[PDB]
């Protein structure tokens, strides 16, 4: 058993709310996890406003992002679940802020806010394909130069579509159809037999 | 006897060719087992270069694709074994130049004949021989005359033996457009009758490559004697200073009587290193291409030919100077085609 | 004033995906030329390159006649 | 609790010794001193092929298939090694032998592919499929890179005197 | 563009894959561009379609220089998921070998750092004393670096008998092998002209663009996560956190100096005040069962042989957990349907912020400066290109 | 002996011997593997003992040592970097993630080898090949040349 | 429907900048042949280019015509400034491939499934 302590759980709670409350517009479902980890949802249209707040109000400072990224629910209407961790250095806390945005429905950027984003927004855009209105440089960061398709978007191959060999009578190196020579062995792994919630 | 074709087509993938190619390591070789690699053909390259220089042909070739094994032309053995599991052999050997202790005679007729008698006591079921365009047994050059006696022995050690007769080869690595090109060294690049009334067809390397390929996969050919030729024809003239037009180097096309010309093949023959021209070069050279009347080759096996101006850019682009390697072909002037 | 228009039908026969000898001044790239949209923007450029002015990205939009492009030359 | 790495009167001999550090390269000779010091101390390299790093018991090194003291192999293709595998590498597939026991007839450890963690010596119950200690199996050609039953079963005989040792001493420890 | 040049991606500058267009004019740096993903390999695709024993060695390949403490931040992030937390004796572990992992970061910046600037013998002095370092893993893990050792639910196997007493001899004497680099280095007349107000980074610009780590250190921000939220047993240990001013190169350096210095006291400490116990979590539902007992006990079998086949079937949720990473902050955001295959695993690495500073720092600086600067953000292509 | 076959292959061998004792390497340092080199060059198992120079840019480096993941967008590169040496020129391919593919293989951003876009001489196996190994493997590169006969083949063809 | 616009009102407010790349790329083809030293045509390579712009001819909605040009003027970029390199971009003139047949004939010659 993790060694829990209640009391953070209850002061995170609290700033949940205190959040909550001082941007009503933007901010729904605020939870505490039960891992003592706060993580405010807001409309995608709070992406700007509600990092602002939280980077420059004197009761909850969050000056440096910890990381940006798109988890993506194929199922979920709007795929990507694009989420900002975020540290406190004065009060010694972290929040996350997730927001939803849809394959051609962009989110505003933050670099504005924070520039650590410069780099993790085009990240984002190279790997899911988000697209960051105001970026000052969208461009892929991972990928290579001639990449096509994003390729974390559960709906993309993982050895993907094209591999590279050289090839002599081209002299240059020369992407084919992949043809792999072992597949990726499927394992399937789900048991048949749920666990009883505790 | 066979491996039922399976996959998608590329590399990776299985055609069901075993095929011993005993000259791989040469110009068109290359080309041959490349494609042969690449349509994921069993291609067993016997070689008697060092292992070094035989890696190039590594990469093209899949895993398991690529076989390479130990041989001596004078050893009938080592030829008995190379063919002892393969379904198709290639021949490719020839060398332009008669070093020391193989004279032209031996490695055009004497290797092959040999050659396709093995395979015709392993059960190969296709033979491919490659002779010289052109090739008369009392025609000028010895080499030609040679190549002429051997296309037919082998027909004797192997009936219904594939026979594809090859023009001079436009190619990245070749002769025919590098030599041309590498004239300049000589301040004046000696013409035979000033580069004239020796009109040549040139053809793409992997023209005759993708030809010899589709051969092997293909039962129309049999005792076929394929002419794999070319696009456009050319008088001499136009194709060395078309070629000195890319290499963007000037040009100062002098006659010289072939006679005393054939003496200077001599000279560079005397050299120990790789003779640079030939006695027998510089007549094949002024020895001119003969009208297609043959069986037709490419397009005939499946493959257009590709025009020489279309390529040329890649094969003579090293050849250029400093300044004017980004001068590209459509800014440049092509040369005239002469049919005669 | 001509010279002009002798300048653009030279260039619009050149490209010789169009005006086939049915190369008209009132003739319109789009209405009956059938030159696709694309093509269009092709021909406005070539335009460009001979005259040696470079036209904008909407006035393209609206000339698609030879005559009325001399027309908008000449200013 | 924090430490200031580099948080900071004018005397002559203050200066006068300040000046000197920049004048004669006073600082400059202590870095020589340290140098010249170890020029003399012992070298710490070792004959390569006459003397070997040392390495102990658990070295993972390259793959072997052991057999049980009669003769019969161990591995009983239950295929949990090549679950666990994280690079896909170990290929199984098995039919019962004659005998009517069960056994692999393909057991191919893809060595290129495999990324040497150790799973594999963990995951199988008869630990049939061990780490071996050799690290010395570099090959000219890729394909004898790929292993199957024949060179791991050979490979586990050759090692298999050192492999039952290196096992008897970590075995508590597992 | 300033004769804008390619920084070489083979070029012994770099860690190897780092194309970095300079427009330059002359020998003045404009603007430089760095480029990513010429070691982009997959890791955080690849995981999805693992089990979480069996991504753990994506960890240790990472950011590879780091070998461990990246393990120790998938293991938080997958104990957090499942509430179980290791054994009291797997914790020092942990501390042990996350500390010495420090050092051998460390060792790598510093020595690294000095072979792009010029000074080649302290790399040979401190890789001996890294040689003998990788040995504790070999004969703590089996592999000389990415061992495997912190696995989700503590160590793997308990220290061999007899590593406690040599990871002494070595930390006995390692300060005197720092202590010489010192003499080498940290006042040359010249190590600290190349170094000195070279790349300096403000506090406010070091939180803002998201440093996290010495980099922040060093510029004053005081912040080690392992003071301000404790990981594992860091909090037992007594150490002090060596924060700078005039943030330079030349400054984190001696930052990185003093983090080797404090390790060494937060070793010395675990070797004297480690418990008796074990090493794995007992709950055979996390931890796979000890060989002796699956080869006697049937549940022991069922719970070796599922473990190892499907997996823990960590229950579903969402954590991001940092640790201190050498190089910085290491976070991992292991997002986790209930199935035993993680379904997300962005990984954090200190070093994709590190590398966007370096145009915000150098900045009207020469091609040389630009080779320092690079060496004081410990880049390591592995953990950037993820 | 004077029958110039023999007084051949004492020729080559000198020649063999000259570049078997003296290598210099270049180290492309993808990955990790590059680590486990570095420590072949520190002073437990020193490179430069046996010849090796520690570092070399490519045009004066006889062989290159791929250590770590060939991406897609690094192969051409590598590629180039190999064209650019030369003509006597060798490559010790190091790491599962370049002898083949590695714990990378099935990704779609990573080269399932480097003998896919450079022939390979030697595969030095391991996820960090131990420094040892890739002695060993540098030691059997040098065995590989000792073998090598160029001048005789001339003299045979 | 009722979908927020990224770029472009209405589809005529987007073939705008459709077209307008399609400048920029008309002119960038010729220097990219020379300083890429390509084995092309600048009329090949501006055919190419077209080719492209055609292939996605059929989007009707703006938003995908918007984001379909913030990808294309990526790659412009990349091609300019020389990121892209030779083999980066004779890709896009697909070679070394055996175009795969459509004809049924061939589809059932080779090839297990179409
Ligand atoms: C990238 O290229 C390289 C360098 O530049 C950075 C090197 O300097 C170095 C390092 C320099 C070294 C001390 C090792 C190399 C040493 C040499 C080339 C020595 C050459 C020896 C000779 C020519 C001896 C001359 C003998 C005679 C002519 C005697 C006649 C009577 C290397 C190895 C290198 O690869
Ligand atoms: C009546 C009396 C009349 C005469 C009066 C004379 C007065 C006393 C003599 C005064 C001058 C004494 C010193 C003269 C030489 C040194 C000059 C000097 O200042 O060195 C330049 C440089 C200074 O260091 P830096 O910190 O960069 O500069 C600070 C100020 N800007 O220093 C350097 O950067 C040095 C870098 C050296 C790098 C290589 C070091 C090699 C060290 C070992 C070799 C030392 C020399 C061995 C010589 C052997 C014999 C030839
Ligand atoms: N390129 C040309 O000029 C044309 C050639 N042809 C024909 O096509 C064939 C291939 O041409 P190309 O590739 O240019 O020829 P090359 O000069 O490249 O040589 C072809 C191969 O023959 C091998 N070879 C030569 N002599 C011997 C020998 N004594 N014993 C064993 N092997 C030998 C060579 O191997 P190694 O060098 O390793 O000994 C080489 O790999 C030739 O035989 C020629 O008749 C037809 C038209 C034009
Ligand atoms: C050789 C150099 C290589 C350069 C290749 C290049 O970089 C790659 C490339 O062109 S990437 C092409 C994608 N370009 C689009 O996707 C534009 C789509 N534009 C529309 O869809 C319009 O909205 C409309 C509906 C009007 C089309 O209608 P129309 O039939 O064209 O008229
Ligand atoms: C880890 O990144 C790397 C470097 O910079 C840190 C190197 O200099 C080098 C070059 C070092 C040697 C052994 C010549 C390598 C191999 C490398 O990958
Ligand atoms: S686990 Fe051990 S026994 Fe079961 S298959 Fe793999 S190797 Fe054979
Ligand atoms: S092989 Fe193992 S070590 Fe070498 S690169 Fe791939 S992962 Fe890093």
């Amino acid at each position: 058993v993790r060694p829990r302590s209640d009391v953070t759980h209850k002061q995170l709670s609290a700033f949940g709310e205190y959040v909550a409350e001082i941007l009503p517009k933007y901010v729904q479902q605020v939870q505490v996890s039960c891992l003592d980890e706060l993580e405010i949802c807001i409309h995608p249209d709070g992406v700007i406003p509600t990092l602002t707040f939280l980077r420059d109000h004197t009761n909850a400072q969050f000056k440096s992002l910890a990381d940006l990224t798109a988890v993506d629910v194929p199922t979920r209407q709007n795929r990507f679940e694009i989420v900002y961790n975020l540290l406190s250095l004065r009060f010694n806390s972290r929040i996350r802020v997730k927001t939803y945005a849809d394959e051609l429905t962009p989110i505003d950027s933050i670099v504005s806010v924070h520039i650590a984003a410069n780099w993790y927004e085009r990240e984002v855009w190279d790997m899911f394909g988000v697209f960051f209105f105001n970026h000052p440089d969208l461009r892929r960061i991972l990928t290579d130069y001639g990449f096509e398709g994003h390729p974390f978007r559960k709906d993309f191959p993982l050895t993907g579509y094209v591999e590279l060999r050289y090839d002599d009578e081209v002299k240059r190196v020369v992407a084919e159809p992949v043809e792999l020579a072992q597949e990726f062995r499927k394992f399937d792994l789900n048991s048949p037999w749920e666990a009883f919630p505790a | 006897h066979a491996v039922i074709p399976h996959g998608k087509g590329g590399r990776s993938s299985v055609s069901g060719v075993v095929a011993t190619v005993f000259g791989a390591t040469g110009f068109l070789g290359r080309y041959v087992v490349n494609h042969l690699g690449r349509m994921g053909s069993q291609v067993i390259i016997p070689y008697r270069c060092d292992v070094y220089d035989i890696m190039h042909l590594r990469l093209m070739g899949d895993l398991g694709q690529l076989t390479f094994l130990e041989w001596d032309a004078r050893d009938k053995d080592s030829i008995r074994k190379a063919v002892q599991h393969s379904n198709v052999v290639i021949n490719l050997i020839g060398r332009e130049w008669e070093t020391r202790n193989f004279d032209f005679e031996d490695v055009f007729v004497n290797i092959p004949r040999a050659i396709a008698q093995a395979s015709k006591e392993a059960g190969v079921e296709r033979f491919i021989h490659v002779s010289h365009l052109n090739a008369s047994m009392k025609s000028s050059s010895k080499s030609l005359r040679s190549k002429a006696v051997g296309e037919k022995e082998v027909r004797s050690v192997f009936p219904e033996a594939i026979i594809i007769r090859p023009s001079d080869i436009f190619g990245r690595e070749d002769r025919f457009l590098n030599h041309f090109a590498n004239y300049r060294w000589f301040l004046a690049v000696p013409l035979v009758s000033l580069g004239f009334k020796t009109v040549k067809q040139p053809v793409y390397v992997a023209d005759v490559s993708k030809g010899i390929v589709n051969a092997t996969k293909d039962p129309d050919a049999v005792g076929k004697t394929f002419a794999f030729t070319g696009p456009n024809r050319y008088l001499l003239f136009h194709l060395v200073k078309y070629i000195f037009g890319m290499t963007h180097r000037t040009f100062i096309p002098y006659p010289l009587p072939l006679f005393v010309y054939s003496w200077i093949g001599k000279l560079f023959g005397l050299s120990p290193f790789e003779p640079w021209t030939t006695k027998d070069k510089v007549e094949r050279i002024h020895i001119s291409d003969v009208m297609p009347t043959d069986l037709p080759g490419l397009e005939d096996l499946g493959v257009q030919p590709t025009p020489l101006e279309l390529k040329s850019i890649e094969v003579l682009r090293r050849h250029r100077t400093y300044r004017w390697l980004s001068s590209e072909i459509e800014e440049t002037k092509p040369a005239k085609t002469v049919n005669y | 004033l001509d010279g002009i228009k002798d300048r653009v039908l030279y260039v619009l026969k050149l490209y010789d995906k169009i005006d086939p000898e049915k190369l008209s001044v009132n003739s319109h790239f789009m209405k009956d030329l059938g030159l696709d949209s694309l093509d269009q923007v092709e021909i406005i450029m070539a335009m460009e390159d001979e005259f040696g002015f470079e036209i904008p990205d909407i006035d393209a939009e609206k000339l698609m006649c030879p005559q009325e492009i001399v027309d908008y030359i000449a200013d | 609790t924090y430490k200031y790495v580099n948080k900071k009167e004018v005397d002559m001999k203050s200066a006068t010794d300040n000046a000197a550090r920049i004048l004669m390269w006073t600082e400059l000779i202590r870095g020589l001193g340290m140098t010249l010091s170890y020029l003399f101390r012992e070298p710490a390299t070792i004959n390569y092929p006459f003397e070997k790093g040392p390495l102990s018991p658990r070295f993972r090194g390259e793959h072997a298939l052991r057999r049980y003291p009669s003769g019969e192999e161990r591995c009983i293709a239950c295929k949990l090694c090549e679950a666990i595998c994280p690079a896909q590498a170990i290929t199984i597939e098995a039919e019962p032998r004659a005998d009517g026991s069960r056994r692999t007839t393909r057991y191919d450890i893809d060595m290129t592919k495999c990324i040497y963690c150790g799973f594999c010596q963990e995951a199988c119950p008869v630990d049939a499929i061990v780490e071996g200690p050799n690290f010395e199996f570099s090959t000219e050609t890729h394909e004898e890179l790929l292993y199957n039953k024949e060179k791991l079963l050979n490979n586990g005989d050759k090692w298999e005197a050192e492999i039952a040792a290196n096992i008897q001493a970590d075995y508590l420890y597992r | 563009t300033n004769m804008t040049l390619n920084f070489g991606p083979q070029h012994p500058a770099a860690h190897g894959v780092l194309r970095l267009v300079l427009e330059l004019s002359g020998e003045m740096v404009r603007k430089c561009d760095p480029h990513i993903g010429l070691l982009h390999r997959g890791t955080e695709k690849l995981i999805e379609y693992k089990t979480y024993l069996q991504a753990l060695p994506y960890f240790d390949r990472l950011d590879y220089v780091s070998m461990m403490c990246n393990e120790q931040a998938y293991s938080i992030a997958v104990e957090k998921l499942l509430n179980i937390q290791p054994p009291p004796r797997a914790q020092w572990i942990r501390v042990l070998f996350g500390e010495i992992t420090r050092i051998l970061n460390h060792i790598m910046a510093v020595t690294t750092h000095a072979l792009d600037i010029g000074a080649m013998t302290p790399f040979f002095w401190m890789f001996e004393e890294r040689e003998k370092m990788f040995e504790f893993y070999e004969r703590v893990s089996g592999a000389r670096m990415h061992a495997a050792y912190i696995r989700p639910g503590g160590v793997h196997q308990d220290l061999p008998l007899g590593l406690l007493d040599d990871i002494y001899e070595f930390s006995k004497n390692f300060s005197l092998r720092i202590d010489e680099v010192e003499e080498m280095l940290t006042n040359n007349r010249i190590w600290r002209n190349r170094t000195v107000d070279i790349g300096v980074v403000t506090a406010e610009d070091a939180l803002n663009y998201g440093f996290s780590g010495v980099m922040l250190r060093g510029s004053g921000i005081q912040w080690d996560l392992r003071k301000t939220q404790p990981y594992d047993v860091y909090d037992q240990v007594e150490f002090d956190v060596p924060i700078g001013s005039r943030g330079d190169c030349y400054d984190r350096y001696l930052c990185r100096v003093e983090e080797m210095r404090q390790s060494l006291r937060i070793i010395e400490q675990c070797l004297n005040k480690m418990p008796p116990g074990e090493i794995k979590v007992d709950d055979a539902k996390v931890s796979p069962p000890k060989r002796a007992e699956m080869k006697t006990s049937m549940e022991s079998l069922i719970h070796h042989f599922k473990l190892y086949t499907e997996g823990y079937q960590v229950p579903p949720g969402a954590t991001y957990t940092a640790i201190e990473a050498p190089k910085g902050e290491f976070g991992v955001y292991l997002v986790s349907d209930g199935s035993s295959r993680p379904y997300r695993c962005k990984i954090k690495a200190p070093g994709f912020a590190h590398l966007a500073g370096l145009d915000k720092m150098s900045k009207g600086h020469m091609l040389a400066d630009v080779v320092a600067i690079i060496g004081t953000q410990d880049i390591v292509f592995g953990e950037i290109d993820r | 002996r004077s029958r110039a076959e023999y007084v051949v292959t004492k020729l080559d061998d000198l020649i063999n011997w000259a570049r078997r004792s003296s290598l210099w390497p270049m180290t492309f340092g993808l990955a990790c593997c590059a680590v486990e080199m570095m420590h072949m060059a520190a002073p437990r198992y020193d490179m430069d003992r046996f010849g090796v120079v520690f570092r070399a840019s490519p045009r004066q480096a006889d062989v290159m040592i791929v250590a770590g993941t060939l991406t897609n967008k690094m192969a051409p590169a590598l590629r180039k970097v190999y064209d650019q040496m030369p003509e006597p020129r060798y490559v010790v391919s190091m790491g599962s993630c370049a002898n083949g593919g590695g714990y990378y293989h099935y990704s779609y951003s990573v080269v399932r080898g480097c003998d896919r876009i450079v022939p390979v001489d030697i595969y030095v196996p391991g996820c960090p090949p131990t420094a040892e190994a890739l002695l060993y493997g540098i030691l059997q590169l040098q065995r590989k040349i000792k073998r090598e006969q160029k001048l005789k083949i001339w003299y045979r063809r | 429907t009722s979908v927020k616009p990224i770029f472009s009102r209405d589809l005529n407010e987007a073939k705008r900048r459709v077209r307008e790349l399609y400048r920029a790329w008309y002119r960038e083809v010729p220097n990219t042949v020379h300083l890429m030293q390509l084995d092309i045509t600048v009329k090949q390579g501006r055919d190419k280019v077209r080719e492209m712009f055609m292939k996605n001819a059929h989007v009707t909605d703006p938003r995908v015509v918007d984001l379909l040009v913030i990808k294309g003027k990526m790659e412009l970029q990349e091609t300019i400034k020389v990121w892209k390199q030779r083999t980066h971009v004779m890709r896009f003139f697909h070679e070394t491939e055996t175009p795969r047949p459509k004809d049924f004939l061939s589809k059932f010659y080779m090839g297990h499934d179409p």
